[PDB]
């Protein structure tokens, strides 16, 4: 279990849009449209999204780039 | 669901009411009581409201869903779903137009003053005792004349025609339809243009505004009278069948039945053409019935059937606690919730909680079903239910797996502050009790004596993220009130650690050298060495001294085994020194503080857990207990008591002879008994404290004892010196009911036995204490509710307003010393402007920077004394505050994040701690220079720096330019040292008469009597040669009847006769001797400069009074402008003082009552807002005259005094936010864009001035004056009307919003809560911001 | 005592109060204030509508939870509609506007 979220709030200092980006990621993960970029250890999708945020792989801009890439991909 | 906004409220027109209604309810009957089908035309009717059962008609001809619009021919009920019976309203056609009680009886009777007729007359009309002539045509009678019976008779007989009069609500409706809004409106504007007088102009402007509101809103006044009356849907006024063939119905059913009865009887009587008297009686009766329906209780209080209690009307349902908003719209009853008793559970981690299996299964049932179906163990949901009801191993495995990371919310009944709800990860356990982590109990104020807690489950993903991020225990370690840690170890932990760290002079293994802690533990667990024994150990501490690198320093220290054992846990960054000491409560708290400041959060959490575990373990190994012999009665108690008794006997006998009053003997006895108590206390502490005389190799020695009760005292685990005294000494003095102190104390203690009297007294004490705590809790709760209510809507909206303004904050040095230093006072505040070193052009802090610990320490290294810092009150942002003006302080360390609701956190932080609520010479304590502030002295002949200013202060500059001590020196106090002199410790710097304020002469010469005639106004009572007298120059009030206008005076003339003039001024010194002018030095003694002329001899309620800004009944008087004050027209009944400005115009007169004594002379130099009379000042004057920063400093200091007296630390920012919310309003003094007198918020004034001055045209150029309003009215004047209606008088606000046609965009938090959408705060701010972009865009 | 889901009340479709019938805990105004001190908007929102007052919302949420998805559809609380109906029973026209 993630006993502290200190690194995630240190990544984005607002501490609120952190929740939004993590919700977007965990929503792409739950409804199985996407796949986790980190090897899961039988964690649920919330702690997976926090673990992804704390490693610097995912933020809002990465979400935006991946969404627009998927949009143009399915557009063709 | 649509995305909507703007809930609109207005008067309902009768045609709209007809529109809503589906049918007329003609008979009051409901059901046949034989066949339970409803009545054909009754309060419950299928053809009007709906079918009882889904999709089937009453007679039972049509029952299938296939039919959806058909209306059965037999029973005119349409076939649809019974849910519609929940929304269909009915209506009743009243024969006589009836008045709406709300618009009549509401304190400002809007029908009343709209018609310009007093309420008394309208009441006279409603009860049908007298007429009123409404538009009586071309006669000699006015238009609002009330007419009695026989006045109507003589008028009618005299005036057959040109006589129009009518009665009742129909007459009132006639009056309402015929009113010309605009003509009267313009007439009123002309009248206001012609009239100049305060009160009439205010009533006229209110009325004109009312008329404008009606003509703008589009409501016609006649609608206040009802013709058709709607009836609520049946399911909202149920007729439930009680088990046992009996039924239960609300009283509203009874009231409706009565109304229908009176309506039908009036209809039939009208059809019968009954005489007028009877129809009038029936109309009156219908009035009572209807007004009982709307609001029962404003009349003869129509009680209910066989219950003697007044039955509940609609208004009762809406208003009040039990009724609505509080109960069902702010006080709901959630699902997925539980309750149970709390228990210790020491083995838990700080971030987890023990949860019983069975409740967890019950709560998470649907999750279990979902996962079971996902894994395919069950085909369908019923099979999942059966699998849960068998409870096989697979079910428990799935439950363990699902519970894994899902967090739950724990709440304890009195949620005082935001720490009343916290999230934990549950661990399944046996038993029926909830296990709560010990460290958090302090936060909950939880005790294990039958307290219960509730447990909620967050469902959605956002809720999970919110619980783990914002609410988790580890994220909330700092209290939101002050920055200090909340989770400090409480009692067992500190006792164990204390036992571990204390050392003993001699034990086993004294002075052996250990290579590390591991062999120390080897030794202790094997019993080859004591847990505390002085030893030299090699230790490698780590220090991050470089730029984040850890450097190991390894040396030999002399310590105890226990301190090493503790050292095993301690993380790298901390100095060894920390543990080297006794390690009590304070030491542990500051240890945690340093651990947090150096390393960070995660190490602090793990270190706290380790501390708890080790403390519990070694406390258990210690085996500390408490036996009867452990508390030693001091041997010399009895002697001290017998001596004090002999002394009391001698003083009483010396009283019986009558050389001393009763009060003096009382004081002496009380003081000698207090001294004896102190003596016994000191003897007990000496006996008990250092009694362990244990032996080293040879001779003996003594050391701080290991007496268990002593360790409990000294460690700070439990008990204070007072309780130690109460256990082993005499338990001091007691207070009788009235507060007076009993003469004989309680000499016995609980180890001994008391007797009846002493017990009885202490019983009284404890009883009073308990009752106090009860009432204190009730009052606290109420106060905090008001606080949270007023400040709810304030939100952080902008990032930075960019203002340079701020308040200059200094350390509050109350009298003797520095109660609170600067560093803590400024930490986490942004600066208003760069501060310079004590040498100019040495900038220490750039423009606004957040002052974190490093800056504060840097300021400590220098000698900055006062710092101007940006405050929330001066923030420039409109409709909220900016991050910078607020600062950082939080449970986290960083600058405040945009969106946080600081109002609610401030209110909670102020509320929760609220449950425990001669003078001859000055003596400088530390060697420093003396400095006088706000004084203008004149050295006399005696060689004294004569004080001629009433506002004189004497501060103390230290070596490095800092004010340590500060005193206020009054007029006439003898001084010793002037300026520059260094004063030794405790040296007398000042002198003055306790019961005497002398009047000081500036020049010399002979005292000349002017208008000082003997006998008329003064009575010569003079003493003998030595020159004593009692010449009394009386004041204006006390002057005799003949000497009423003749004012005796004393002119100071010289030896030749000419009045010597004050140096530099031409004024002839003509001293009008004030009231009680005791002229001791009679005529014949050359006056020296300084001859005397006249000798002149908390808690919760206080906080509530400060916050309600109540004038304290004897306010001091102030100066408006500066300059020479002067007297004026004398003895009119209130003596006149006219302030004469040296430059400005004179004509400012202030009356003063006779009893008031003035401290300042006429020819004195006043400053604006300077004291003229002594006493407590009401905040209004200080705010109005001195301005914002003065009043805010006054309030903050006055509250902080009460709070610090109890030792509860609160940061000023919360009080600042409240104060800023208090003064939101201003009053306009100039003109240009407003109505020249309207109370308007300072926000609208600032935004409109910013607009106007931004516009190229100058426009209003308006100047405004600030106003200070008390929290109750301020909350009452909020913009949104739903917020106000939520808790105030529902009738009043509802009527105001209905008549005004007000439109609520909801804009706030509480409105959004009520509507059940996302609050604009915190996680939802972005959402609202998105919606914000949708409005006013493309 | 604990409850997940059970019987609801007749007039205001809130869960029964009491212990004989399952009955839920009272989330009072002080607790609301506590939540407001945090930025906890979605938890409070669901607690206010989906957990107690929204009929369609509660059934949709039950089905959604069973399906292994965790979303919500807040809608408007029935008690608010009751409030509207009671105020409309007086002579006061209060309408929900739209644009
Ligand atoms: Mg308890
Ligand atoms: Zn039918
Ligand atoms: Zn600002």
């Amino acid at each position: 279990a993630r006993v502290t979220v200190q690194d995630a709030v240190e990544k984005i200092g607002n501490r609120f849009d952190l929740v939004l980006v993590a919700a977007r990621r965990a929503r792409q993960m739950q409804v199985g449209g996407k796949d986790p970029l980190v090897p899961e250890e039988n964690d649920k999708t919330t702690v997976i999204a926090l673990r992804e945020i704390e490693e610097g792989l995912i933020n809002n801009q990465i979400l935006d780039v991946r969404e627009r890439q998927e949009q143009q991909e399915q557009e063709a | 669901t649509e995305e909507f906004d703007a809930i609109k409220i207005a008067l309902a027109s009768p045609d709209m009411i007809r529109s809503w209604s589906f049918g007329e309810v003609k008979k009051p009957e409901t059901i046949n009581y034989r066949t339970f089908k409803p009545e054909r035309d009754g309060l419950f009717c299928a053809r009007i409201f709906g079918p009882v059962k889904d999709y089937e008609c009453l007679c039972g001809k049509y029952k299938r869903l296939k039919h959806r619009g058909v209306i059965c021919e037999k029973c005119g009920v349409e076939v649809t779903q019974t849910k519609v019976r929940r929304e269909r309203m009915g209506h009743i056609e009243l024969a006589s137009p009836t008045a709406h009680i709300w618009f009549l009886k509401s304190l400002p009777s809007r029908i009343g003053l709209l018609l310009d007729m007093p309420l008394r007359d309208i009441e006279r009309v409603l009860y049908f005792e007298s007429y009123v002539v409404i538009e009586g045509g071309m006669t000699n009678l006015e238009r609002q004349q009330i007419l009695t019976e026989e006045q109507y008779l003589d008028a009618l007989e005299e005036f057959g025609d040109e006589f129009d009069a009518k009665m009742g609500a129909e007459a009132i409706q006639a009056l309402l339809k015929s009113m010309d809004l605009e003509q009267e409106c313009e007439q009123l504007r002309e009248e206001l243009n012609e009239t100049n007088s305060e009160t009439k102009r205010k009533k006229l402007t209110k009325r004109i505004k009312l008329l404008e509101a009606f003509v703008q809103s589009g409501n016609k006044p006649e609608w206040m009278i009802l013709t058709v009356l709607p009836v609520l849907p049946p399911d909202l006024r149920p007729l439930v069948p009680l088990d046992g063939g009996r039924f239960a119905t609300s009283d509203l059913n009874d009231l409706y039945r009565r109304v229908i009865n009176r309506n039908n009887r009036l209809k039939r009587l009208l059809d019968l053409a009954a005489p007028d008297i009877i129809v009038r009686n029936e109309k009156r009766m219908l009035q009572e019935a209807v007004d009982a329906l709307l609001d029962n209780g404003r009349r003869g209080r129509a009680i209910t059937g066989s219950n003697k209690r007044p039955l509940k009307s609609l208004a009762d349902m809406i208003k009040g606690k039990q009724g609505r908003f509080r109960q069902n719209l702010l006080g709901k009853r959630v699902d997925y919730s539980g309750r149970s008793v709390i228990t210790v559970g020491p083995y838990l981690r700080l971030h987890q909680c023990g949860l019983p299996k069975k409740m967890a299964l019950e709560l998470f049932k649907p999750f279990i079903y979902g996962k079971l179906e996902l894994r395919g163990l069950a085909t369908t949901i019923k099979a999942a239910k059966k699998m849960v009801e068998r409870e096989e191993a697979v079910v428990w495995d799935i439950l363990d797996e699902v519970i894994r990371e899902h967090p739950v919310l724990l709440n304890r009944a009195p949620t005082l502050h935001r720490l009343g709800i916290q999230a934990f990860e549950p661990v399944l356990i046996e038993g029926k009790a909830i296990q709560l982590h010990p460290l958090v109990c302090a936060a909950y104020n939880a005790d294990f004596d039958g307290d219960q807690m509730a447990v909620h489950v967050p469902l959605t993903l956002e809720a999970q993220l919110e619980a783990r991020a914002l609410m988790m225990s580890t994220n909330n370690i700092l209290s939101p009130a002050n920055g200090e840690p909340i989770i400090v170890p409480s009692q067992d932990v500190v006792l164990g650690l204390y036992y571990m760290t204390r050392d003993c002079v001699n034990a086993k293994g004294e002075g052996m050298v250990l290579t590390g802690p591991k062999e120390a533990e080897r030794l202790y667990r094997s019993g080859l060495a004591s847990l505390h024994a002085r030893v030299k150990v090699r230790i490698t501490e780590y220090e991050k001294d470089a730029n984040g690198e850890l450097v190991a320093k390894t040396s030999l220290k002399d310590t105890t085994v226990g301190r090493a054992i503790l050292w095993m846990i301690v993380p790298k960054g901390l100095p060894y020194s920390i543990v080297n000491q006794a390690l009590g409560k304070k030491a542990i708290s500051k240890m945690l503080n340093t651990c947090y400041r150096i390393l960070g959060l995660k190490p602090t959490v793990i270190f706290a857990d380790q501390i708890m575990y080790t403390g519990f373990a070694y406390a258990a190994r210690s085996g500390a207990s408490v036996g009867i012999d452990d508390m030693v009665i001091p041997e010399k108690k009895h002697e001290i008591i017998s001596e004090a008794e002999a002394e009391v006997a001698e003083i009483q006998e010396q009283f019986q002879s009558g050389l001393v009053t009763a009060g003096e003997r009382y004081n002496k006895v009380i003081d000698i008994w207090a001294a004896a108590n102190d003596r016994v206390s000191k003897a007990m502490m000496d006996n008990l404290q250092t009694e362990t005389v244990i032996n080293r190799d040879g001779q003996e020695e003594k050391q701080v004892s290991f007496n268990s009760i002593y360790m409990m005292a000294d460690s700070g685990a439990r008990g204070s010196a007072a309780q130690i005294r109460q256990l082993a000494g005499m338990r001091g003095l007691m207070a009788k009911p009235d507060g007076s102190i009993i003469e004989t104390p309680i000499t016995a203690n609980f180890r001994e036995g008391l007797n009846v009297l002493q017990y009885f007294i202490s019983t009284h004490g404890a009883r009073k204490g308990l009752a106090d705590t009860a009432l204190k809790t009730a009052n606290s709760g109420y106060l905090t509710r008001r606080l949270v209510d007023v400040a709810q809507d304030l939100v952080v909206t902008e990032d930075d307003c960019g203002t340079h303004e701020g308040i200059m904050m200094t350390p509050v040095i109350e009298g003797g010393d520095v109660k609170e230093p600067l560093r803590d006072r400024v930490l986490g505040r942004v600066t208003a402007e760069d501060v310079l070193k004590p040498g100019t052009a040495d900038i220490l802090v750039p423009r606004n920077t957040l002052l974190h610990e490093q800056w504060c320490d840097l300021l400590e290294e220098n000698s900055v004394d006062a710092v101007k810092v940006r405050s929330v009150v001066s923030c420039d942002t409109d409709f909220g505050v900016c991050a910078h003006c607020y600062g950082r302080d939080l449970a986290r360390g960083h600058i405040i994040n945009k969106g946080e609701a600081i109002g609610v956190i401030a209110a909670q932080s102020i509320g929760e701690p609220g449950t425990q609520l001669a003078e001859s010479s000055i003596q400088v304590k530390n060697k420093g220079s003396i400095k006088l502030s706000n004084v203008k002295s004149v050295v006399n002949s005696s060689g004294k720096l004569v004080i001629t200013s009433r506002n004189t202060e004497l501060k103390l500059i230290d070596e490095f330019g800092r004010t340590k001590e500060s005193y206020k020196v009054p007029y006439g106090a003898v001084l010793a040292k002037g300026d520059g002199e260094q004063v030794a410790g405790g040296e007398t710097v000042a002198n003055w008469d306790p019961h005497t304020m002398p009047v000081i002469t500036e020049v010399s010469g002979f005292v000349r009597f002017t208008d000082m005639i003997d006998g008329q106004t003064i009575t010569r009572q003079t003493d003998e040669l030595t020159g004593l007298s009692s010449l009394v120059v009386l004041d204006s009030a006390e002057r005799t009847a003949g000497g009423k206008d003749l004012r005796p005076a004393l002119k100071i003339v010289d030896a030749q006769g000419n009045d010597v003039l004050i140096p530099g001024t031409d004024m002839p010194a003509q001293y009008f001797l004030p009231g009680k002018a005791i002229v001791q030095l009679e005529d014949g003694v050359q006056i020296s400069s300084g001859d005397t002329l006249a000798r002149i001899p908390g808690g919760l309620p206080r906080v509530a009074d400060l916050f309600e800004a109540r004038r304290p009944k004897e306010p001091a008087i102030l100066a408006e402008i500066s300059g020479i004050v002067s007297f004026g027209k004398e003895t009119k009944g209130k003596r006149r003082l006219v302030i004469t400005p040296v430059d400005g115009s004179d004509p400012y007169e202030e009356m003063i009552p006779k009893w008031r004594q003035l401290n300042v002379f006429e020819g004195e130099r006043v400053e604006r807002g300077d004291v003229i009379s002594d006493g407590p000042e009401a905040p209004h004057d200080i705010l109005r005259l001195r301005g914002v920063h003065a009043v805010t400093r006054y309030i903050v200091n006055e509250v902080q005094d009460v709070y610090r007296l109890q030792g509860v630390k609160i940061n000023d920012k919360h009080i600042e936010v409240i104060v800023r919310q208090m003064l939101r309003k201003a009053t306009i003094v100039n003109a240009g864009s407003s109505d020249f007198l309207e109370g308007e918020q300072v926000e609208y004034s600032r935004v409109k001035i910013a607009n106007r001055e931004l516009e190229a045209n100058g426009k209003v150029g308006a100047t405004y004056s600030r106003d200070l309003l008390g929290i109750t009215k301020a909350s009452l004047a909020t913009e949104s009307f739903i917020s106000a209606a939520s808790f105030q008088e529902t009738t009043r606000v509802l009527t105001e919003a209905a008549v005004a046609g007000k439109r609520d965009e909801l804009r706030g938090l509480k409105e959004n809560v009520i509507v059940g959408r996302l609050i604009p705060a915190g996680t939802g701010y972005a959402y609202h911001q998105d919606r914000m972009r949708r409005r006013a865009a493309g | 005592h604990a409850r997940s889901t059970g019987s609801y009340s007749l007039v205001t479709q809130q869960p029964l109060g009491g212990k004989a019938q399952f009955g839920g805990q009272r989330f009072g105004e002080m607790e609301v204030w506590a939540l407001e001190a945090y930025g906890a908007a979605y938890t409070l929102q669901e607690m206010l509508t989906v957990k107690s007052d929204d009929v369609n919302g509660r059934t949709k949420m039950y089905k959604n939870i069973v399906d292994g998805n965790h979303q919500m559809e807040p809608g408007m609380p029935e008690s608010f509609n009751v409030l509207l109906k009671e105020i409309r029973s007086l002579g006061i026209n209060i309408e929900l506007e739209d644009e």
